[PDB]
């Protein structure tokens, strides 16, 4: 259903009334928590 | 008994499909309408009550205008009209919108068919995944899929065989960002990933089959006869049988190196191979060429820390293990120092099939490559180049933005990649 | 699936409203009574994003005719294919609107505003799933640009998710239709601003000589040149209404191309364009078409591409084609002219294809471009309003419709804004 | 089993149940003679709803028309179907009401009384099974209003368990039918609060749009109006008549939509209504049906819902068609625009089907709505009121019938009473 | 000898009755003249003298409208005239009426009949109550009829077959408060009491089905092959052969928590058969699917108390403890603490029987499962919130106040509801 009568009238449009906004660089809520270990650092040397 | 679960996301995900399962029903003798004039097919089909071989695969995707000629064309009468999953509208190439708006609400149906898809198999081997990392549905959607999968499933093996974006060849402008998002969704939850660009394809059309117009209805046929000799061992008898589990096993020297490349040999036109013997020894020699990568990358910057080997057709192992020696002796290919071994070769009686009106010629001996290099950190290095080359401004962030995401998730997925770099370094340590 | 519903408000566009739905409706094989007459399925296949299936199988469009003064509204009600119009969609009043803004948007606009947007309605629920709406304006006039605008206002509020095309006819460089074009322009612009997803920009002008130089016509009817503006509107939903080897709706068309959410005024093409003669000596191939496309001719605006740079294009084929063509040749262009595209993009075209050419051609394109050059056309208009603004002239027509001043400095500061967007990511 | 007995009062009852009974006799497939000549056995098992038989296969009705100055019984004693009626049942007085709501309620209407209740009971007993009356008013005479209302007090005590409806026609706001309307209407309305289960409200100008929005019509005469109010009147006792997968009575419709004893106006609509050229475009579904019946334009009373909410609502469709689509829909639009009905009514719709659509079509439907707007008939009905009531003006033939004062401010605060009524359970 | 009585109440209650006995009728190779071309019919039938064959049920209502289609229907020389009893004024959606004022007029009558139905009964399985709660007559007859049954037998079994109120679809406004009135007589007299809606049975037309125009028709065309699954056990030959005592033992844990759960399994179209092929397997998988309950309830919010497998066809035993072996292991099925086992679980060998234009197809193999869960708190709160949420206003009282009822029956009948949802979160 539309809306009554007379009230559909044109307003008044400022400048940059429509302009999204960069909330901000921020670190995210969640990492995800990675499941694979990383790499070995090349100097383990468990060979004995 | 020996059976795999294939999936098709996005529309290059389909489009391969048409290609590998126009293959399978051809490799079997499975007419269009199902049935045919055990276990040849039982890796990819199932007998229902009366007659019919359905496909065990999902078709996947948020345009139905891809799905619908599927439901028109010849093979229609095969697949389940459940398991051609489509959506209302489309991902608009913005992995939020599979990621976060519009991938939320379909997962339950597509997860709901792969349950009743999983009881179905005896031994699941692992799942296939057919993905195009560049769009929305491709990207966006294997992402959230790919998690859920590793929840429900968790170490059950899922292979990755995701079209990667090109350097030069390129049908996007976004496609830098919704490719670095998915990197860590696939890097954490798929097992394996072979990848592949639409360009390095396009100049192995250029050389070696000749055919100055090609089309995506090319290459999709190549990939299927790099499958169909991936899996012909999960369902051809043949010596030196190799399944998946044994194919990752000597393959992943650890768990984040999973990035592998791909090479078919021979490639030839129907008349060349009159001009022409094709050797064991040479068909060998023109994989491990650069030439027949099935990327665009450079193996000669890099170290091969594993390959591994479908041979097909009329072979004998006295004959791989001869040219295989060959190579070890070559000084053009390097090997990283802790891999004295290296290959893991497979062989099947069974030569490839080709399909009437395709391309390829008919030949009883064929090679199928796949070698975890650790040259690919350079198609992994223009990403990163592009992606903050355009990301120093915030140029299309407030799309990405505006569908229920913020400003984090580029830097995670930023370093991501940065950390992943330095691994493939890292492993060519020689000391 | 993926609806569409389109407007046409004016003089304009009523008139090239009636070639678009000319076109499509012989596209599609249906004849003027109605009633489908073409040889495939794959007509019917997605006949449903402009049309709605009748008693006894008929196609009646979706169009929403509105219109002050229902003069040229009898035309096309008599003309050849105005039988397959529903007579319900058509939204006219009594009184002239004297080709000012004002008055098309604040007093006989808000006396309609009740049934056009109760037409709508009617359809946009009659979509099992709406995709976006379609507009077709002519800025310099008063229907066209202050109702056009006026219903955008109102379209966006109710409708903010989906999308809205424009393809507004903006005003001559040289000529001028209208004495009062500039306060039309610029008062209709800053509602395009901030209510417009896309917007086309197209002008008589190079109308003219693209239907002068490369189509050798002698008398251009303005038919001609709508059967032009009609190949371009059909060309965006062959993706949509056919089928593709790489199709691009008309959503990831908008992200594929503007960075900003300001930037969105492109500028549009046709190939291949011939004369009757002609035709008999050039090819018709992938890198033919790229040819005549990339040049500044072809481009209906009135802006030069060697002038700006490229920002992003696009590029929708038709045609049983090889996609390695396309994507080679939108490279080589980068590639050489290396200089009208920004840097910061390393790639900034999309390519579509569709298996489906024009009812009577076998190759054709379609050419969509966000340059940097269409801020001059901003800048030829705003200092053509700043001239008579300054000194007030015709203004006691516009303020005697309860217009202000504010209404005038807002609408021109917000377009200085948006000439200064296209000048930064111009770095020359 | 389950008879209705029918009254028609003054001049507007006299006309609106000439078209009614010949509405329902061609339904039921009845000559002007009132020989049965339908077809299936599904006319005669429900015919005594309306009818008696007699000797010779006739099928009289079940009416009663009463009228002073029996003038314009006299033309429907002449018409077409005007050989169907008992004579016995024609009840008249050879004098005038002269629109004087006094002495058409308390001199001449008490002369008839006596008699008109003789001809009510003798064929309120020959029911084996009575379900309730229905009567037809004018709010704005004085036979039909003055005589109606004191006809229904005799009613109401004398059958108290039964249920009387009430399609009462009340004045139109922006034209006047008479002068003194406002004292005719609320002397009425004092007696509806009290002594009607339920009252719907119609209105001659709600009447005239419908003919000229919807109907499209060029000359829309009395005897065309009464082809739509007897189109609901109609609608509302199909269930009673016709089988259908989910039946309504005419009780079950009141338990379900009022839910304040006070609260009993409504407000009607019907739905499909075409034109003779549009009804080749568009289509019958019960998606069609669904919003043409919610649209604020169907809608036969000068009421505006969209300015007040939706306490309850109805729906009686008919035709063979899916009951998952009906429950769909109405469903869809509560959830869908939900600023118009209440809260604290989880679910306020009813939902009624027929096998057995009208004579001439294959899908119908009838919406009845208790909306909080009702109230506005009310405010500009009190104002009138209060603006010549004020200085005493034409009260010297109100009081010249021995009236008091008192009943017309009783009838005021009633009134201004139920104007508030309709706004605590509006909280917006 | 294994006999059952099969009561109908109110118009869903002889809907489904039509269901029923087209199914009996077909599965028995029964004429709908009674006659035929033992056991095998003698649990629903009776031979009379000489070859006829008469159906044991009742077919109960206020309305003759309904009750009456079936005296002029196909089988119309099946019951006896006496069954099919109907009434003269209908409750009207109105709880009290249906109990208080009309209620009491007939059950003298229709428990003759019962008296009459049970002496020609020599061992008596149990009642059959088919009931549909949120009308008058399927809420306040039902009620005042269990308690007499109660009363009169108590050692004989009541198996309550109720649709309940839906969460969105409703085909009413007061259907909230009848249905609470409902549980208060329903709960200490039914011996066990099976639940199902409207809105879940949808849904199952639209994904398996694929029937895109659903009706009342379609949907008892499924309850029917559930009861047909349910006592096949009765009248069909089979491994582990399942009486009524059996079943009713191992299900209800308490003698509070009888309020169960039902599916049905294969549900498909006759085309999707020739894509599947339906094994024992497979289909045990699907009954535990919570898209396969008839009832808007998710039983992945709660526990199971145990489980009922009625299988059909060519189903062997090794199979089904397969099957059920790893369902146990499954993780989302979740088995309260204090039953490690849970399913009883029946075979016949005697395949479900398919109707003449029925919508499912011809299989081998079909399961019925009826689970007690503790989920079924749910759709058991949503009634407790709409409740409260009218009631605060009492809302439509003066419609039950009115009837011979009084405002405890309302708080009275509401703590009841929260007395329940305790015991439904005791067995934590
Ligand atoms: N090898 C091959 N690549 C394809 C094919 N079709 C598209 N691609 C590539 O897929 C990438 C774009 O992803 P798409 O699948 O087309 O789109 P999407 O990922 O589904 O996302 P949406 O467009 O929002 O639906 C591009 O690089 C295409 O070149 C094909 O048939 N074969
Ligand atoms: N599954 C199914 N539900 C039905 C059917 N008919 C009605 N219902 C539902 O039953 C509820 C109303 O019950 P009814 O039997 O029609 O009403 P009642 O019990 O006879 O009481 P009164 O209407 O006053 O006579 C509604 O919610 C309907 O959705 C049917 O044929 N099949
Ligand atoms: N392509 C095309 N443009 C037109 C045509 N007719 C008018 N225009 C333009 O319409 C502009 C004037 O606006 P118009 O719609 O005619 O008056 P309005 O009703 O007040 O908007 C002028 O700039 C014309 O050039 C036509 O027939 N074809
Ligand atoms: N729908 C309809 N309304 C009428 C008709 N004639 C009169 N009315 C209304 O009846 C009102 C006057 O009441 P009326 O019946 O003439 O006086 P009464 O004899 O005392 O009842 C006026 O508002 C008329 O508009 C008619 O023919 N059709
Ligand atoms: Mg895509
Ligand atoms: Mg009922």
């Amino acid at each position: 259903m539309g809306r009554p009568d007379g009230a559909n009238g044109p307003a008044f449009l400022h400048a940059h009334e429509k302009e999204p906004k960069l909330p901000s660089p921020g670190p995210p809520s969640n990492p995800k928590q990675k499941i694979r270990p990383p790499v070995p650092a090349k100097e383990e040397k468990p060979t004995m | 008994m020996r059976e795999v679960i294939s999936i098709h996301i996005g529309q290059a995900g389909i489009q391969v499909g048409n290609a590998c399962w126009e293959l399978y029903c051809l490799e079997h003798g499975i007419q269009p309408d199902g049935q045919m004039p055990d276990d040849a097919f039982n890796t990819f089909f199932s007998e229902t009550g009366a007659g019919k071989h359905v496909p065990r695969c999902i078709f996947l995707d948020l345009e139905p205008t891809v799905v619908d000629e599927v439901r028109t064309g010849t093979y229609r009468q095969l697949f389940h009209p459940e398991q051609l999953i489509s959506g209302k509208e489309d991902a608009a190439n913005n992995f939020a919108r599979g990621h976060y708006t519009i991938g939320k609400e379909i997962v339950d149906l597509a997860l709901d068919r792969i349950r009743k898809l999983a009881d179905n198999c005896t031994g699941l081997q692992g799942f296939l995944v057919f993905n195009a990392v560049g769009g929305g549905t491709g990207s966006g959607l294997g992402s959230l899929l790919l998690e859920r999968l590793s929840v429900d499933y968790g170490k059950k093996s899922k292979l990755g065989f995701t079209v990667y974006p090109s350097p030069q060849v390129s049908t996007a402008v976004v496609e830098p960002y919704n490719s670095v998002l998915s990197t860590h969704s696939l890097l954490e939850h798929t097992d394996v990933a072979v990848m592949l660009d639409n360009e390095a394809i396009y100049d192995i059309c250029r050389r070696s089959l000749d055919i100055e117009r090609p089309t995506y209805t090319n290459l999709n046929r190549l990939i299927a006869q790099v499958i169909s000799s991936l899996t012909a061992s999960l369902r051809f008898d043949g010596a030196l049988n190799v399944d998946i589990t044994e194919f990752q096993t000597n393959l992943v020297p650890y768990p984040r190196i999973h990035f592998m490349l791909s090479s078919y040999a021979p490639i030839i036109s129907a008349e060349k191979a009159y001009h022409e013997q094709l050797s064991v020894a040479e068909i060998t020699n023109a994989a491990f060429e650069p030439a027949s990568m099935m990327v665009k990358c450079d193996p000669r910057h890099g170290k091969y820390m594993a390959c591994c080997l479908m041979y097909r057709g009329d072979v004998v192992p006295k004959d791989v293990n001869a040219s295989v020696a060959t190579i070890k002796t070559k000084r053009t290919i390097q090997f990283v120092d802790w891999c004295p071994t290296g290959f893991k070769c497979g062989i099947n009686y069974q030569p490839p099939t080709v399909v009437p009106g395709g391309d390829l010629a008919k030949v009883q001996r064929a090679v199928c490559m796949i070698s975890n290099s650790t040259a690919i950190g350079e198609i992994f290095s223009r990403l990163d180049h592009k992606f903050d080359l355009m990301y120093a401004k915030r140029a299309f962030v407030h799309w990405y933005v505006g569908e229920g995401m913020e400003e984090g998730e580029f830097s995670e997925a930023r370093e991501d990649l940065a950390a992943l770099e330095k691994d493939f370094e890292e492993v060519g340590a020689e000391s | 699936m993926r609806e569409i519903v389109h407007i046409q408000g004016g003089q304009c566009g009523n008139q090239i409203g009636a070639k678009f739905w000319e076109v499509v409706s012989d596209e599609h094989g249906i004849d003027p009574t109605g009633t489908y007459h073409g040889d495939s399925d794959l007509q019917l296949e997605r006949i449903n994003v402009y049309f709605n299936e009748a008693t006894g199988g008929r196609y009646v469009p979706r169009a929403i005719l509105m219109d002050l003064e229902p003069g040229t509204m009898d035309s096309v009600r008599s003309g050849p294919y105005g039988q397959i119009f529903r007579p319900d969609n058509f939204v006219f009043g009594q009184t002239g609107a004297g080709n000012n803004w004002a008055k098309g948007h604040y007093t006989e606009g808000a006396e309609l505003i009740d049934s056009v947007l109760d037409v709508v309605r009617k359809e946009a629920e009659s979509c099992d799933c709406l995709q976006g709406f379609q507009v077709c304006h002519s800025l310099g006039g008063g229907t066209g640009s202050g109702m056009g605008t006026l219903l955008i206002s109102k379209i966006r509020e109710e409708y903010p998710d989906r999308m809205m095309l424009t393809f507004s006819v903006v005003p001559s460089p040289k000529v001028s239709d209208t004495v009062v074009e500039p306060y039309n322009a610029t008062l209709s612009v800053h509602q395009l601003v901030e209510n417009a997803d896309e917007c086309m920009v197209l002008d008589n002008e190079a109308l003219y000589d693209i239907c002068f130089r490369t189509l050798k016509l002698t008398t251009p009817t303005f038919g001609d040149l709508n059967h032009l503006i009609s190949a371009v509107m059909s060309g965006i939903t062959c993706c949509l209404r056919f089928p593709g080897q790489l199709n691009a709706d008309l959503r990831k068309l908008a992200v594929n191309l503007i960075p900003f959410p300001r930037l969105h005024f492109f500028m549009v093409g046709f190939t291949p364009l011939t004369s009757r003669g002609s035709q008999q000596y050039r090819a018709l191939t992938v890198p033919e078409l790229t040819q005549q496309m990339w040049d500044a001719k072809n481009m209906m605006c009135a802006a030069d591409p060697r002038h700006g740079r490229y920002l992003t294009a696009s590029a929708l084929f038709r045609g049983r084609m090889s996609t390695k063509e396309v994507d080679e040749q939108m490279l080589n262009v980068q590639n050489k002219n290396s200089s009208y595209f920004v840097e910061w993009i390393p790639n900034n075209v999309k390519s579509s294809v569709c298996d489906i050419p024009p009812k009577g051609l076998k190759m054709s394109a379609t050419f969509i471009g966000n340059s940097t050059a269409i801020q001059e056309m901003f800048k030829r208009v705003s200092e053509q309003f700043t001239a008579m603004f300054r000194r007030k002239a015709f203004l006691h027509w516009y303020t005697g419709e309860g217009m202000d001043e504010m209404e005038f400095t807002e609408a021109e500061s917000n377009m200085n804004d948006l000439v200064s967007e296209y000048q930064q990511y111009q770095d020359a």
